[PDB]
This record gives structure tokens, C-alpha cells and sequence, in this order.
């Protein structure tokens, strides 16, 4: 009855996309072509079912370059998409900020938003857009930011989640990673609700240590991420004790308009050989989450405060024992919150326990949980990238590529000292202040 | 930086209760007369800021407090300090705050050794502190 | 006669509201079809007060249940037991609430408000004597506190002359379930002390503390607190549903309870609990049940007591028992524990009797003591609302939805004013 | 009427306890399972002293165990007889004293006392009028020892004009169970000598050696010594658990053998002890029953009485007897027996007679004797205990759990006071 | 409801508790995979349960040299352990105990202690640490050391008890024996509640002499301590007519802060043939326990004083027949105690006969005792180990290594004077003194 859909831009939203429509079809228990064969509409939210038994995503797959959209026009999951949602242009926007934003991206924005207004209009009870989007790519940060600036006028006050792919600190495909994600930040703070952020790098220790796999490759590292995706979403499919929304998450860890920059973080990940060794209770999957080395953005929480927390439990939770695990969590110092806020957590228990994908490597569990951080820890992840891009816009390495695409030198420097803005803001409100 | 003790068996050295509780009534001028009594964490605090000067905001940390609930944010601001002066000793405070002759007595053991390797000699009175 | 109109808000309320009608139910006989089914003709007796004659000796009941949000209907009227609500009462919105004030109050709240009070309004009308309204919400969300507010409001001004009773769930010192806790509760309980009868303040760690110590239980689920609250709810009623030797009703309770009218704070108890395999090993007579009511670790909300005045008192016993003992015993617990009672309110117990013991028991009772020790818990929400409004935090969705920094002041003033009017008379003599 | 109160502390006590309700609901008739089974009706004229009734017509024993370490308790709950004790009364802590007193009164004592003493609190307002308690306990464990101080302390302190016995199992001196008895028999001596009423000291040794030689049994076990010391038991409060030609109570008893406030320290007995097989070659009557009562080798604690001088005797006889047979053998005795008696109290005999025979025998008698052979005993510990501290040996392990040097001297000065006063008293002319 | 855990270092620890565990699954009936068919509760005493039937062990397997693990790990006791419980490294300590505690075994002691913190929150009721491991390996003493050092300060008042292997006087396999003997002994001399001896010589004699086997593997003393210490178990597993604990263990044996090392004894040790020629009484049970020939510690306690003795009986056991058999005991000439300790006997029974391994080397009896003597007859041996050390360090040998692997010779001189000092403590409380 309530509707929520979603925008894939660039490689990485579309090969994220790939995987996480795969885990939504297993939970409603939809075949590939479409039709169908605790637990008791729930696929309304995501499926539209048409007039036969076929039920078509509420997705919109859009990209610039055709190479990875043919996979999925050709893959198994070729009857399920309806063919024309899947948008493609003629040429990428080859790592450049400008070309998708100025150039390229302008001729193909007019096309997108008939397709998203078509999907409006269909339902009835629509809740806000979910987007993934990387940031070091072209489509992925300069047409993402595009789309920010039409769908907040369209609709004007409506719940736009993102799912980011944060660069790496040490681990870096690109080059120009620092221009582009600079420039994106700076246009998609005023028209972005909340920004969960990944980091490609932290997904690897986890897989590595936790999972025990030396090869994961990206359809490995893509299955960690659906799993926090559905569990955002599981309590406007199933029904639990104690439910939450979409506009939940957004009360209750924004506290300032700018600071919406939280972090995910899942539990537990373990492989299915360790999986009969352990109790695995409710009293420790939330100390799980709580560790430094499971946290999925490469960022210690110890050396910042937490702002505030939202755990999403699901499966056979009791509601006394959620309280009393998270008391003696307080008690415990791994954890140091900020003065002004006395009441630091959300919880939200589902009944739905999670499922698994045939053929992956996490193992069948009745618990699990998905916290979403807002530390004032990530203030050291601006730092370091502002440092990146000051060391390289000194020399104006790489600008001329920006500047005969459309763009000004003047529109550097402002991009440079917003961000000088909000690294100054989230610092000061985090420290304590006299009276 | 602080230097760390242990205390696991050492004799010629165990103080008993009411040698105790004198010097801690001595030390911070108070009138306790239970060891049971240390565990709103208050006169904890002061110890702190006797042993460095600063590194602990006595404003926030409250003295009156009487029910479960403030005993928990008073031991959040006694060794919250623990973290920045290094010392790595970590209490059940989860369990201390209960008021039993169980903890009470063995943290209070470990702080009289604790306080008596990093005392240089220093004296301040603590009426216009607590006020 | 003096029917009595239930109203449900948020998601609590819906909770406990269907566990409510199933007690109720089973008191009267009342299949989950809707059809009388019982034995003794008592219980048929007075069954207008809560349920409805329909066609075909089919009784309603006669609640409404209305949350912004659909996903709790679907709980309800998909699931068990819920055949016998009539279709019409199914009140629902599109999106909830998102435990804001704001959204629940002023913009998503005030386009449902006109579709519930059109419900009311002609359960009203075919009532012949109405009694009083019911509502159970909470203090910590945004429908059940801020459209629950609104309701009120809006009966009282159609309806002053009747008196309604408030089951709220006041939040919890140790843990938080929302994170803007203080900002929904102190602008709720701004709203309840101006308009509201009385109100029974209930806790979730107080009835996970009860049911782990004195019910034995290692996994409590809210299907039994919801089950332990449902029967304290249903112990105010039931002595104007049955005869009894000394009979009482909501207007009675309300006269000796409430000395002045910002006072109205209860705190409701229980007697006798215990568990499956030590229950055969107690005598039930009344000596044990007056003996587990007063102590301090059988007290429904998370205030010790002992740190306040017991103002006045009532309990509602209930079974057959003899009329000697209890008035026997309120003068040796009101002797003994002297020091724990106003000196300037005289013999400050009141005693109601029914006659019609529970579904298999033999005798019990219900507690509700209007005390002082209340005041520790409106002195907790004051310090956290006064941390947060003054770096502002989480504000600026509270001002984006109509209201504005001017709203919050009077809200702290007048919660601050009633503690120490709570206080004054604790230590006046 | 006149109820009394039983604790049970360490694995002795709890053992002693098993095997005295064993005896106990033999003799009243109780079934295992709780309800009465028995057919004359003397046994049901008086039964609320010890047991409890309870809905259903079940009777629960009034007693309260207790004990730091949960084995005994999960063992006395696995057995059999175990589904009749009221599991609230089942009270124990996760790790044992291990043989400390510091840890026994002021580490675990603090919760386990708290929780104990709301239990007897509870126990004793729901009795009708409270005769006394009742502690079974030794002086060589460490849980036994310290919390049932700290227990005999708090009951001092809340019931300042009531009785209590302590059955106490004394330390042997041929062969110590423990290595450091002597620390914990000094100080549990001296906090009882403070603060009780009347103690009967029972060994070990003494037990083996009376089960070995007239028994005649050759791998005499802890349950026959239990069996033994709960018949003792059963005997002495038989007098007014049931009717007789000239009752006694436990007022009696402390009012004719308490001299002086210091001197209660008795020495028990019982007769007749025979073995199976020589059971029916003997006349059971007065004469040979008092003649075995009045030997040393009869005796339960390892004292001879020809040492020193009987203070005073008690004699409750059981069965039915003849009162001139009786008073006659008591002056026989006295006469022939006069070089053991002290001079300055004339008529030192107490008698009493009841008239219910114990299970399978036609007559039975207890004697309690206060002498002043218990200044051995306490010279000997007096003695171990001074070597001990004066090499100051085991000792910081009680310095570093509370306590100091300057009780363990107090301890020991008590101790040497008390033995010296008893011999004084002995040699007083 | 009362867990204590075990603590295995170095390959003699590993060997060890792989005997001991196997004896332990064979007293409670435990398959080799986990899963089962005064017994209940016992298990949850040393095995925490999970989900399923399977009871996985509360034992933490750690070694520098991977090899004895990873024998460990194929062997039959493979389903059975928490696979990461066993803890390896890549390089062993070499004899070194500068290698095992300042270089090498900084680097895998945090995974340790995280491992030890895990398995101590999951239980509720902990007791203490039970540590098996050498003292002439370098990872066994160096590790112990510092693994000591960790626990006292994290956790600050338990009973750790450790299961040494003393040097033989004659019988050996190492050169720095007396360096690294001396070096843990040092470090370790306040750390530790109670410390076992065991000596291999001794077991070696008395498997020649009462059990008449010639070629006395390895396998044979790992049984024998293995028997020693469920022997002291026992008390804590089962219920008895007199129970013990760790910490009456503990208050009974240590008099003196500095003198808590006392030696072990078990009886009867005899073989199958001999069993149906014997009565197996109590009396010549506790003769043979108190005989000086079946000590298991080279040193005759002829030449000292009894301090403290604690004896165990698990069995058909009488505590007449225990009091009359200690009586006659304490009569006898060869045994004298120290005329300060007037009562010198703490006893124990137990209701669990001990079990019998099938294909060992022990019989079925349905008694057995073990014996716990706190003496004076380790001064001669801690003068003997004096001496070598003070020989060999004489002209610094081997110190060239030692000093080159981050230590210095001050170490060793305090060493040396803090063994000197406890000597002449324990020579004097042991002597009599007038007054
Ligand atoms: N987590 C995750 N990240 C991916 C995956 N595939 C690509 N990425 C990220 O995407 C980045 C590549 O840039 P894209 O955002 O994909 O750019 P694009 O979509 O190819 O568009 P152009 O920049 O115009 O070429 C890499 O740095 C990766 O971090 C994936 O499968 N999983
Ligand atoms: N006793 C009891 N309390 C409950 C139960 N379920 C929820 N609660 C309490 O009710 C609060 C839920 O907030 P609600 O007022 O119901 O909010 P909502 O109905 O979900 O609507 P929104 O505020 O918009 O999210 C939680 O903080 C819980 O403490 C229950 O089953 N039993
Ligand atoms: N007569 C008799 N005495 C017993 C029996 N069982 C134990 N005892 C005595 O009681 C003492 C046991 O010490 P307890 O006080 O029970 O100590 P615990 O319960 O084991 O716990 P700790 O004090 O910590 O050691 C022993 O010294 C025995 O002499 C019994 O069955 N009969
Ligand atoms: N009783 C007994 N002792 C053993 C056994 N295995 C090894 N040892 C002892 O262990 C000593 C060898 O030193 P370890 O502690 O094992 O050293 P490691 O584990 O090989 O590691 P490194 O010290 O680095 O060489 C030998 O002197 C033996 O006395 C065994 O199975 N039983
Ligand atoms: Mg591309
Ligand atoms: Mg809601
Ligand atoms: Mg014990
Ligand atoms: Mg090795």
C-alpha cells in the first residue's frame, strides 16, 4: 500500500542493483520470469503487479555507457526488468565530473525523469527514492547530483536515501577520485535526507577475517551490501513488535541539517563451518556490531563520539533481552556519547528472520542485526580526502579536462571551502562547550 | 601519562575496612561511614583531580545523586579520565553500582595502590572544589 | 448503563487494546465470533457497558482503534480474535507518524482527527448514559502521543462533563526506545495535566523487573506485559460491571484520589502474582495479598515508594472474602508504616469490594496509589529536555512542521512548575 | 501456636536438615509428597509449630535453606523428599567461602543476609506467635560459620526478646578436617557466646566411636551421624510437640539449665542405642534406660564427664513411664553419683515426660547436660589457635578480605576469659 | 552455573590437554563430534552448549610453532574444537624466552587476550584460569609469563592455577633450561594462586616400577597428569558426601604468599594384573599415596616437613574408614609436620569413580586418592636449579642471544637475587624458631 522506488546510476549502482534484486525475489518468493509458485501485501511495496500473474520491479536502472546494462538485458534476469526502464546512452562519462553533469548528462536527464514521473503516478502511497550511486565515478557523482537537483523539485519534501561507495584511504581504482567526490559532496548536502556510506576497503577484512575467503571478488563484496539494504526496508514488508519507517531512520539520527552521514555496520558475518560452533544469542551479536573491526567504513569509532544509533533486529528476538543487552553496552567503553544527548538509541525488532542466496557464503541464521551509526568519527574521512584534493589543486593537475567541458575554475574554490565549513562543523558541535 | 599497578596477592599491605574508610573520610573531608557507600562514585572523582590537576570537568560530574540511574553517568565521568591519563584498568561498573562489599572493597584496594604510586605530595583542600 | 467508549492510539495502544478485549471477552462469556457462549446469567447482566447489542444477539465492542500507520491494522484485523470489530471503527492514514510531535500533531494528524471524531460522535449518540472515555497510548511516540493529545483536546471540548482515563506507557530511565524521547513526553505531558481526569503512568524495565523476579520468567515477550497490564485495566472497571458488597466505579475513584487538580498521577499494582510451580505452596487469603501490594518490588512503574508519600491510596479487591479483614489490615499497614503517609489527609486508604473472582483464581486485588515518589520521574524527563533544547538538537524538525521555539518554553515552565507543587505538599505539614 | 523457625546453613546443615524433616514428617504422619497420610488425630492436634498449611491441604516445612555454593541445594532438590520444600526458601550464591570466615561474613554475607532476612521476615509476620529459631551449623567451614553469625547477629538485633538453639557441629581433635579450623572455631566461639541463647556442641569423633562400639557397625556413614543427631533433635522438641504428664519447653529448658549468661553450652545424649541383633535380649524400662543415658561413653561430645562436674542435667523421657520410677532412679542416681555434682546447686535434675513413644520403640529418653568439661575443648582450641597466630600463619588471606589482627586478639581473649570463669566455676565451693 | 577455563601454551601444554580432554569427554559421555547419546548440570561446567546437541570445550589452544596444532587439528579431535580457539603463529620461540616474551609473542598475545575476553563474557558464573605449559620451552615460559601478567591486570582477583613440568635433575632436553627456569619463575612468582609440580623422571620411575611398563612413551604421563587433574576436578563436577573448590584448594595450601608450591600424587597405580591379587582398601590406599616412592616430584619429603596436605577420594569411600586411615597416618614415624601447624589435613570425597580410558595402561578400581603435599622438600630442588644457573651464567653463556633478543643482564641479576631471597624465605619459615 506504501511504495518506495528505486534509482540505480552508474556501474556500481547497477551491479549493486543486480544483487539486491536478486535477495528480493528470494524473500517474496518470485521467479526470475516474473510469476509465483512470520509468514502469512508484502511484495506491493516493491513489485507491481500487473494484470496477469507478472509482478515488474519499481526500478529504474540508468547508465551512460551500455556495456554493463546489456549484462542484464542478456542475464537470467531478463524477463523480469520491464525493457524500457532500462535507460542507456552512447558514450561513459569517462571519470569526469563535467561530462556527466554539463555535457553528456543533459541530454539524457529529459528521459529519466518521464520514466520516474510514469512511476509516481502508478502508485499511490509513494514514501521516497533509494539511490545507489558510487562517488569516484562520472555517472555515478556528476549524473547522481543531477538527479538530486530535478527529483527535489518534483517533489518537494520526500525521503532520499543514498547508499554511497566512499573512496578508500589506501585502495584507489581511480585517480581523479578527489575531484569528483569533493565537487559531488558540495551539490548533494542541501538535497540529500540521509547518506549511508560504504567503503570498498573495510568490505575486504571483513570477508577476509570474519568469512574466511581469500578471493572476494565484487559478487561477493555485493552481497554483504543487499543484506544491509533489506534490512532498512524489512519492516515495511513484514510485521514485527516493534516497527520502524522510512521516515524513522530520519528523525532519529539527523540531529543538524548538515551532519547525515551515517554508517552501516552488519551482524553476524560468519561462514557456515563456524556457524555450529557458536550459540550466536542476542546478548553478543549486539557486542559483535559494536567491535571496531566489523564497522564497514574504514574509520575507528573510539577516536570520535556517537551522535546517535538505530539497531534493527529480526528473527527470534525477545524484547527483554534487546534492553539488556544494550544496558551493560552503555556500561561497557567502547562506547562514549556526547553530552547532549542523554537518550542515544532506536531499536526496532522484526520478525522475519534473514534469508540466504543459494550458493553464497553467509550461512542460515534465526538472528541478525543491522546498526546505523552517526559518530562524529567520519570527520577524520573529510579530513583526509580535503587533504588529497588541496595537495593535487595546488598544481591545477588535471583541471583542463574540467574546464573545456564546461565548468569555471571559480567553481573549485567554492566546492573547496564548503567543505573547510563542514569539517569546522562537525568537529565543534561534537566537543563539549562551557554551559 | 600515569604508571599502572596490579593487585592480585600482596600481603603486609591489605588495609582493613576501618583504616579504609579513615582515609578516604581523611583525604576528601566527608562523613562516610560504610565502604558500601562509594559507589555513587563522587568522592571517585576527586581522587582524580587531587592525583593530575585538570583532565577531569568537576562540573558535570554530580554529588547528590541517589537513584541506579546517575550512579551509571558518574562513573562515566570518573574514569573517562582513565582513557586520557592511559591507565588501561577497567572495573564493572555495570555491577558496582549495586552497593554490595563485593567490588566495592576490591576497587577501592586497587586505588589506594594506584594513588599511592603517582601521590608527589601535593595538598589542596576540597571544599571550594565540591562548591 | 454508563457505557464506557475505548478509544486505542499508536501502536501500543493497539497492542495492548487486543489483549485488552481478549480478558473481557473471557470475563463475559463473549466468543471470538461475537456470540454469547457463557453459562452464568451475572455475566450477561451488565454487558452494555463495554460491548454492543448488534442483530442477531451479536455483540460489538464498542473501541475504536486509529494509528497513522497501516501496518499495525493488518496485525490485527488479518490475525486472531479480530472478527468481532465492526469494520467501520478500522481508522488508518498513509505514512506514520515518524515519532515526531509535528507530524502527528499539526500536519499528518489534523486531516484524520475529522474522520475520528465523526466515530465518537455517533457511538456517542447511541450510547443512553454515557460514562466516560478510554484511552491507552504512549508518551514516546508520535501518534499515540501526538494524535492521542489531539484527541483529547477535541473530546473535552465537546464533552466537559465526563471523565476519561489515560493508560499511558511513560518512557524508561535506563534505556530509551526512541532517541527524542524527552521532546515528545514533556510536550504530551504539557497537553495531559490540562485536560485529563486521571492517568495511570506504566513502565517496560518495571514489568521485565516484575515478570523475571516474581513471575520466574526467563523470556518475556511483549505478549506477557501486555497481558500483565491488561489485567490492572481491566480491576478499575469491574466494579461497576458485577454486584458487590461495596461497590465503587471511575467517578468514586476519582473524588478521593485527586486532593487538588494537577494531581492525578497513579501508580497502578497488582496482586497476587506468582508463578506455575510455587503456586501451590501459598495460602490465598487476604493477609498475603495486602502484604504483596505495598512492597516495594510489586510496584508498576519504575518509582521506589520509599522516597515519597503515599498521598492516598485505593485498592479494588476482588473474589468473595470477608468484609472484617480488610478493613482489619489497612489499619495495621497504614499503623505500621506510618512514616510512609500525609499527616494531613486522615485515614487515606479507600477500599472497593467486588464479588466475581478472575478466570481461575481464587481471590485478588488491584492497587492504585497516588504518591509523591512521582516526582522523581517528571524531575528525570525536565533534566534531559533542558540538555537537549539548549544546544538544540533535533529541533529543526519540530520548527519545520508548524511549531516553534515559543511552544517549547511553555512546555518546560509548566513541567517544572508541577514538580515543585508535587514536592511542596510532600513536606508540608 | 508457639511456631519456630528453622535455618539450615552449609553442606552440615543442610544435611542434618534433610535427615531431621525426614524424621520429623515420620513422625507427624506427612507424606513425601506433602499431604497427610497418618490416622490418629494427636499428630494433627499440633502441627503448625513446624509445618506450614498451605490451599489443597498441603503442609510446607517452615524452613529456610541456605548456602553459598548451589551443590547441596541442586542435590537436596534432585533427591528424593525434595518436592515439598517452598523453592522461595531455596537461597544460595555461585562460588563457596572456601574455608574463610572474612569471606563467609563480609563478602557474600552482605546479598546472601539481605535476601535471607527479607525470606525470615516474611516467615515470621505470616507466623501467629513466634516461640524461636532454630540454626543447625558447624564451626569449622567457613559459610556455615561466618553467615550463620551474621544471620544469629541480624535475628539478635530485629528480635531482641525471642530464643534460638544452634545445633553446632564443634571440630574434632584427633583428626581436622580442615587445616585452619581453629581461626574460624575462635571467632564463630566468640560471636556466639556474644549473641545466643543456648548452643548444644556435637561431634564428630564422639559419634564415630559411639555408632562403632555400641551400635556395632562397621562402615558407619554420615547418615546414620545425621540420623543420630536428628533423633537428639526430634527428642528435644517432642516435649511440647506433643501432650504429656509434665511438659516442658524450650523456655524451660534454657530458664533450668542457663545459670549465668555465659554458660550455655550443653552436652547431649540419647538412649537406648542398641544394636539389630541384640535388640530383644534386653528389658526395655526406666532403670536400664537411665543407666545407659548416665555413662561417658554414651556421651555425643568428645568430653569425659569425669573430668569435671555436671552444672546441671536435663531428662526428657518419651513413651509411657511410671513418675515414681522415674523420680526414684533420678534421686538413686544423684546419691550414688554425687562426687560429679556441684554442691552449691542443690536439686540439679530436670525432668520431663511426654507420652508419644518414637517410631518402633516403646520408650526413648534425651539428657542434656551442662558440665564443665567444655573448658578442655575450649583450652585446646584456645591453644591451636594461639600457636597459629602467634607464627601468624594463613592469616593474610582474613587481612585482606576486611579484618585485622586486633579482632583476631579480642577473639582469643574472649575465648581465654570464658575458660577461665568456666573453671572457677568449676572449683567454686 | 560455575565455569573455569583452561589456558594450553606450548607443545607440552597442547599434548597434554589433548589427553585431558579426551578423558574429560570420556567422563561425560561426549562423542568425539560433539553430540551425546550424579550425571544430569556437569557438562556446563567445562562444556558450553549450543544450539544444537553439540557441547564445544571451553579451551583455548595456543602455540608460536604450528605444527603439534596442526597435528591437533587432523587429528580425531577435529569436530570437536571451536575452530578459532586454536591460535597459531608462524615461527616458534627457539628455547628463547626473550624470543617467546618480548619479541615474538607481542604480536598474537592481543588475538589471546580477545579470544580469553570472548569466551569469559559468554559464560556467567567464572571461577578461573587453568594453565598447562612448561618451563624449559622458551614459548611455554615466555608466553606464561606474559599471558600472567595480561590476566592479573585485566581480571584482578581469580585462581589461576597452573600444571607445570618441572626440569629433571638428570633427565633432560634442553641446554638454557636453568635461564629460562629461573627468568619464569621470576616473572611469574607473583602472579599465580597455586603452581603444581610435575616432574618427568619421576612419572618415568613410577611407571617402570608400579605399573611395569618398559618403553614409557610420552602418551603414558600425559594420562597420568590428565587423571591428576580431573582428580581435582571432580569435586567442582559431581556432587560428594564433602565437597571442595578451587578456592578451598587454594586458602587450604597456600599459607604464605610466597610459598604456594605444592607437589602432586595419585593412587593407586597399578596394572591389569595386579588388580585381581588386591583388596584396594583405604588404609593401604593412603599408605601408598604417602609412600616416598610414588611422589611424582624428584625429592624425598623425608629430608623436609609437611606444611599442608590436602587429600581427594573419589569412590566407595568411608570417612570413618578416611578419619581412622589418617589417624594411623599421622601417628606413623616418617611423617612429621612443622610443629606451628597443629592441624595439617584437608579431606575431600567425591561420588564418581574414576573412569578408565580403554586401551590404557591403568585398570578399573572403584577408589582412588589424590594427594596435594604443600612441603619443604622443593628448597633442595630450587638450590639445585640455582646452582646450574649461577654455573652457567658464571662465564654468560647463551647470553649473547638473550641480550641480542631485547633483554639485559639487570634482568638477570634480579632474577637471581629474587631466587635467592625465596630460598631463604622458605628455609626459614620451614626451620623451627624458638618462642
Ligand atoms: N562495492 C562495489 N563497488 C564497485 C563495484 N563496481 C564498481 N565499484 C566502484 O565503482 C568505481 C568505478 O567508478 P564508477 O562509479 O563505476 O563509474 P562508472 O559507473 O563506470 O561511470 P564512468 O565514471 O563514467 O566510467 C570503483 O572505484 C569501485 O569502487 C562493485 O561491484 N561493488
Ligand atoms: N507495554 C508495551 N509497550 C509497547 C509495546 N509496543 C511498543 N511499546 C512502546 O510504545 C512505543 C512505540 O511508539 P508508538 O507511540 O507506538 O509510535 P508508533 O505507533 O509506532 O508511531 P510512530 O511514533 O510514528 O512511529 C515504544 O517506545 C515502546 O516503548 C508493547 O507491545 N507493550
Ligand atoms: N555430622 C556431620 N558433619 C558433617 C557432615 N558433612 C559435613 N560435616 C562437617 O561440616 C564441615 C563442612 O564445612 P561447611 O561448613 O559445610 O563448608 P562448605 O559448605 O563445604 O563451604 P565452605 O565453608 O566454603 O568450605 C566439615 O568440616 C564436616 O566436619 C555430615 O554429613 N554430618
Ligand atoms: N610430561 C610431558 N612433557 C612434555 C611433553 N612434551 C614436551 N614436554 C616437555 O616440554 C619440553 C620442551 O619444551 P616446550 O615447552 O615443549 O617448548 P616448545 O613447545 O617445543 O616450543 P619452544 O620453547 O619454542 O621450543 C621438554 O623438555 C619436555 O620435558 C609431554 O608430552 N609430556
Ligand atoms: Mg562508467
Ligand atoms: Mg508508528
Ligand atoms: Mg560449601
Ligand atoms: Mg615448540
Amino acid at each position: 500500500m506504501r511504495e518506495c522506488i528505486s534509482i540505480h546510476v552508474g556501474q556500481a549502482g547497477v551491479q549493486i542493483g543486480n544483487a539486491c534484486w536478486e535477495l528480493y525475489c528470494l524473500e517474496h518468493g518470485i521467479q526470475p520470469d516474473g510469476q509465483m509458485p512470520h509468514h502469512h501485501d508484502s511484495f506491493n511495496t516493491f513489485f507491481s503487479e500487473t494484470g496477469a500473474g507478472k509482478h515488474v520491479p519499481r526500478a529504474v536502472f540508468v547508465d551512460l555507457e551500455p556495456t554493463v546494462i546489456d549484462e542484464v538485458r542478456t542475464g537470467t534476469y531478463r524477463q523480469l526488468f520491464h525493457p524500457e526502464q532500462l535507460i542507456t546512452g552512447k558514450e561513459d562519462a569517462a571519470n569526469n565530473y563535467a561530462r556527466g553533469h554539463y555535457t553528456i548528462g543533459k541530454e539524457i536527464i529529459d528521459l529519466v525523469l518521464d520514466r520516474i514521473r510514469k512511476l509516481a503516478d502508478q502508485c499511490t502511497g509513494l514514501q521516497g527514492f533509494l539511490v545507489f550511486h558510487s562517488f569516484g565515478g562520472g555517472t555515478g557523482s556528476g549524473f547522481t547530483s543531477l538527479l538530486m537537483e530535478r527529483l527535489s523539485v518534483d517533489y518537494g519534501k520526500k525521503s532520499k536515501l543514498e547508499f554511497s561507495i566512499y573512496p578508500a584511504p589506501q585502495v584507489s581504482t581511480a585517480v581523479v577520485e578527489p575531484y569528483n567526490s569533493i565537487l559531488t559532496t558540495h551539490t548533494t548536502l542541501e538535497h540529500s535526507d540521509c547518506a549511508f556510506m560504504v567503503d570498498n576497503e573495510a568490505i575486504y577484512d571483513i570477508c577476509r577475517r570474519n568469512l574466511d575467503i581469500e578471493r572476494p571478488t565484487y559478487t561477493n563484496l555485493n552481497r554483504l551490501i543487499s543484506q544491509i539494504v533489506s534490512s532498512i526496508t524489512a519492516s515495511l514488508r513484514f510485521d514485527g513488535a516493534l516497527n520502524v519507517d522510512l521516515t524513522n531512520f530520519q528523525t532519529n539520527l539527523v540531529p543538524y541539517p548538515r551532519i547525515h552521514f551515517p554508517l552501516a555496520t552488519y551482524a553476524p558475518v560468519i561462514s557456515a563451518e563456524k556457524a555450529y560452533h557458536e550459540q550466536l544469542s542476542v546478548a553478543e551479536i549486539t557486542n559483535a556490531c559494536f567491535e571496531p573491526a566489523n564497522q564497514m567504513v574504514k574509520c575507528d569509532p573510539r577516536h570520535g563520539k556517537y551522535m546517535a544509533c538505530c539497531l534493527l533486529y529480526r528473527g527470534d528476538v525477545v524484547p527483554k533481552d534487546v534492553n539488556a543487552a544494550i544496558a551493560t553496552i552503555k556500561t561497557k567503553r567502547s562506547i562514549q556519547f556526547v553530552d547532549w544527548c542523554p537518550t542515544g538509541f532506536k531499536v526496532g525488532i522484526n520478525y522475519q528472520p534473514p534469508t540466504v542466496v543459494p550458493g553464497g557464503d553467509l550461512a542460515k541464521v534465526q538472528r541478525a542485526v543491522c546498526m546505523l551509526s552517526n559518530t562524529t568519527a567520519i570527520a577524520e574521512a573529510w579530513a583526509r580526502l580535503d587533504h588529497k584534493f588541496d595537495l593535487m589543486y595546488a598544481k591545477r593537475a588535471f583541471v583542463h579536462w574540467y574546464v573545456g567541458e564546461g565548468m569555471e575554475e571559480g567553481e573549485f574554490s567554492e566546492a573547496r571551502e564548503d567543505m573547510a565549513a563542514l569539517e569546522k562543523d562537525y568537529e565543534e558541535v561534537g566537543v563539549d562547550s562551557v554551559e | 601519562m600515569a604508571v599502572n599497578v596490579y593487585s592480585t596477592s600482596v600481603t603486609s599491605e591489605n588495609l582493613s575496612r576501618h583504616d579504609m574508610l579513615a582515609w578516604v573520610n581523611d583525604s576528601l573531608h566527608l562523613n562516610y561511614t560504610k565502604i558500601e557507600q562509594l559507589c555513587s562514585g563522587a568522592a571517585y572523582c576527586q581522587f582524580m583531580d587531587m592525583l593530575f590537576p585538570g583532565c577531569v570537568h568537576l562540573r558535570k560530574v554530580k554529588f547528590q545523586a541517589k537513584l541506579e540511574h546517575e550512579y551509571i553517568h558518574n562513573f562515566k565521568v570518573l574514569q573517562a579520565a582513565f582513557k586520557k591519563m592511559g591507565v588501561d584498568k577497567i572495573i564493572p561498573v555495570e555491577k558496582l553500582v549495586k552497593g554490595k562489599f563485593q567490588d566495592n572493597f576490591e576497587f577501592i584496594q586497587w586505588f589506594k595502590k594506584f594513588f599511592d604510586a603517582n601521590y608527589d605530595g601535593k595538598d589542596y583542600n576540597p571544599l571550594l572544589a565540591r562548591q | 448503563m454508563r457505557e464506557i467508549v475505548h478509544i486505542q492510539a499508536g501502536q501500543c495502544g493497539n497492542q495492548i487494546g487486543a489483549k485488552f478485549w481478549e480478558v473481557i471477552s473471557d470475563e463475559h462469556g463473549i466468543d471470538p465470533s461475537g456470540n454469547y457462549v457463557g453459562d452464568s446469567d451475572l455475566q450477561l447482566e451488565r454487558i452494555s457497558v463495554y460491548y454492543n447489542e448488534a442483530s442477531s444477539h451479536k455483540y460489538v465492542p464498542r473501541a475504536i482503534l486509529v494509528d497513522l500507520e497501516p501496518g499495525t491494522m493488518d496485525s490485527v484485523r488479518s490475525g486472531a480474535f479480530g472478527h468481532l470489530f465492526r469494520p467501520d471503527n478500522f481508522i488508518f492514514g498513509q505514512s506514520g507518524a515518524g515519532n515526531n510531535w509535528a507530524k502527528g500533531h499539526y500536519t499528518e494528524g489534523a486531516e484524520l482527527v475529522d474522520s475520528v471524531l465523526d466515530v465518537v460522535r455517533k457511538e456517542c449518540e447511541n450510547c443512553d448514559c454515557l460514562q466516560g472515555f478510554q484511552l491507552t497510548h504512549s508518551l514516546g511516540g508520535g501518534t499515540g502521543s501526538g494524535m492521542g493529545t489531539l484527541l483529547i483536546s477535541k473530546v473535552r471540548e465537546e464533552y466537559p462533563d465526563r471523565i476519561m482515563n489515560t493508560f499511558s506507557v511513560v518512557p524508561s530511565p535506563k534505556v530509551s526506545d526512541t532517541v527524542v524521547e524527552p521532546y515528545n513526553a514533556t510536550l504530551s505531558i504539557h497537553q495531559l495535566v490540562e485536560n485529563t481526569d486521571e492517568t495511570y503512568c506504566i513502565d517496560n524495565e518495571a514489568l521485565y523487573d516484575i515478570c523475571f523476579r516474581t513471575l520466574k520468567l526467563a523470556t518475556p515477550t511483549y505478549g506477557d506485559l501486555n497481558h500483565l497490564v491488561s489485567a490492572t485495566m481491566s480491576g478499575v472497571t469491574t466494579s461497576l460491571r458485577f454486584p458487590g458488597q461495596l461497590n465503587a466505579d471511575l467517578r468514586k475513584l476519582a473524588v478521593n484520589m485527586v486532593p487538588f487538580p494537577r494531581l492525578h498521577f497513579f501508580m497502578p499494582g497488582f496482586a497476587p502474582l506468582t508463578a506455575r510451580g510455587s503456586q501451590q505452596y501459598r495460602a490465598l487469603t487476604v493477609p498475603e495479598l495486602t502484604q504483596q501490594m505495598f512492597d516495594a518490588k510489586n510496584m508498576m512503574a519504575a518509582c521506589d515508594p520509599r522516597h515519597g508519600r503515599y498521598l492516598t491510596v485505593a485498592t479494588v479487591f476482588r473474589g468473595r472474602m470477608s468484609m472484617k479483614e480488610v478493613d482489619e489490615q489497612m489499619l495495621a499497614i497504614q499503623s505500621k508504616n506510618s512514616s510512609y503517609f500525609v499527616e494531613w489527609i486522615p485515614n487515606n486508604v479507600k477500599v472497593a469490594v467486588c464479588d466475581i473472582p478472575p478466570r481461575g483464581l481464587k481471590m485478588s486485588s488491584t492497587f492504585i496509589g497516588n504518591s509523591t515518589a512521582i516526582q522523581e520521574l517528571f524531575k528525570r524527563i525536565s533534566e534531559q529536555f533542558t540538555a537537549m533544547f539548549r544546544r538544540k538538537a533535533f529541533l529543526h524538525w519540530y520548527t519545520g512542521e508548524g511549531m516553534d521555539e515559543m511552544e517549547f518554553t511553555e512546555a518546560e515552565s509548566n513541567m517544572n512548575d508541577l514538580v515543585s507543587e508535587y514536592q511542596q505538599y510532600q513536606d508540608a505539614t
